[PDB]
């Protein structure tokens, strides 16, 4: 998954 | 919202044949990189989820080469070239690109075989059980296939509902059928009230609905 | 050795609250997401929520949002998640497994089963299902909590056996059956023992079935 935190 | 339809609930196979399941999103689920985190995961009875393919396409480290997955979009799909004992499981597809994630509904694959009818048999309260105020009816379904089988409970032929619990086993390891109880539960009194105590089962082995029933006090 | 290691079964009465621990070991905590996964039969697997160590921010399925409260403590690198107001409902197996971003679910918990129910320890009654082939068995009832092993003639006799998953009764009390088919012509010579243990109460029975 990408993940709940993740940002760009 | 980013549901996957997973598609079929289950999919009886022959080992050694191919094995194909599907899981349509709602919308697309291409994240904002290009990518489509799209992941297939087995559980098998007793053990945690197990990843076998990621973004789409991609076999996890160890996982055979048998299995694989294509898509793009909302359609996707993971194909067992060749099914090995060791496949039998659920099935699930898992949609990682937009929070919340989500899990299809799960495919279960198991072993195909010929239609088998059960053996049907019924078994009064033991006495025992009466000295203590209930009463437990039990209609055992025996070595049948496919899964599906129905079991309605009737007492002086008056159909019962919402009194009855059952369960099935696990797919046999030799001749890949299952068995099924269910247990009418009364009160002592009310099974004192009644005589004829029957279970009528549906299942596409039998011709029709089988019934079978004792008298209370023989 | 990287492993998640989650507590251990959880036996409560209705509309208490859990805590459910997940403790990393092997890796960096805090080098990624703790997810938590719950399974039963009816819903299959459904994503609880998630939170990130490093950060303690946390996403929820809004499903499961005032039931499950998740947290990490990162000195004793251990993702927890209360489970709140207990129902049957909520009676499944919670998995916690770990996350870096974009990559996926590698490594998963063992699992902790919940078992939401108002009985308290209690050892099973053994009543006898009485009869060319002849089913005969068992009824293992009113019992708590799982497991109840059963065999028939002190385990010689496996051919024929079905041994089925309890059912879960309105008192909170469990309800067993096993049976075995064998030839009618058998049942006035032969004897059938069945057998059965339930080790959080020591009960150990045997009952003789007969017709």
């Amino acid at each position: 998954a990408v993940g709940i935190g993740a940002v760009f | 919202d980013f549901l996957m339809a997973q598609t079929p609930l289950s999919l009886p196979v022959s080992l050694g044949d191919q094995a194909s399941i599907s899981c349509r999103s709602s919308q697309s689920i291409v994240y904002s990189d290009g990518n489509t985190y799209l992941e297939w995961y087995l559980q098998r009875p007793g053990q945690s989820p197990k990843l076998l393919i990621y973004k789409v396409s991609n076999r996890f480290s160890g996982v055979p080469d048998r299995f694989s997955g294509s898509g793009s979009g909302t359609d996707f799909t993971l194909r067992i070239s060749r099914v090995e004992a060791e496949d039998l499981g659920i099935y699930y597809c898992f949609q990682g690109s937009h929070v919340p994630y989500t899990f299809g509904g799960g495919t279960k694959l198991e072993i195909k075989r010929t239609v088998a009818a059960p053996s049907v048999f019924i078994f009064p309260p033991s006495d025992e059980q009466l000295k203590s105020g209930t009463a437990s009816v039990v209609c055992l379904l025996n070595n049948f296939y496919p899964r599906e089988a129905k079991v309605q409970w009737k007492v002086d032929n008056a159909l019962q509902s919402g009194n009855s619990q059952e369960s099935v086993t696990e797919q046999d390891s030799k001749d890949s059928t299952y068995s099924l109880s269910s247990t009418l539960t009364l009160s002592k009194a009310d099974y004192e009230k009644h005589k004829v105590y029957a279970c009528e089962v549906t299942h596409q082995g039998l011709s029709s609905p089988v019934t079978k029933s004792f008298n209370r006090g023989e | 050795q990287v492993q998640l290691q989650q507590s251990g079964t959880e036996l409560v009465w209705p509309g208490t609250s859990v805590t459910l621990s997940c403790k990393a070991s092997g890796y960096t905590f805090t080098d990624y997401e703790i997810h938590w996964v719950k399974q039963t039969p009816v819903h299959g697997l459904e994503w609880i929520g998630a939170i990130v160590p490093k950060t303690g921010y946390t996403a929820y399925n809004q499903k499961f949002r005032g039931k499950a409260i998740l947290t990490a403590d990162k000195s004793s690198s251990t993702a927890y998640m209360d489970l709140r107001r207990l129902t049957s409902e909520d009676s499944a197996v919670y998995y916690c497994t770990r996350l870096r971003n974009y990559w996926y679910f590698d490594v998963w918990g063992t699992g902790t089963t919940v078992t939401v129910s108002p009985a308290s320890t209690k050892g099973p009654s053994v009543f006898p299902l009485a009869p060319g082939t002849a089913a005969l068995g068992c009824l293992v009832k009113d019992y708590f909590p799982e497991p109840v092993t059963v065999s028939w003639n002190s385990g010689a006799l496996t051919s024929g056996v079905h041994t089925f998953p309890a059912v879960l009764q309105s008192s909170g009390l469990y309800s067993l059956s096993s049976v075995v088919t064998v030839p009618s012509s058998s049942l006035g010579t032969q004897t059938y023992i069945c057998n059965v243990n339930h080790k959080p109460s020591n009960t150990k029975v045997d009952k003789k079935v007969e017709p």
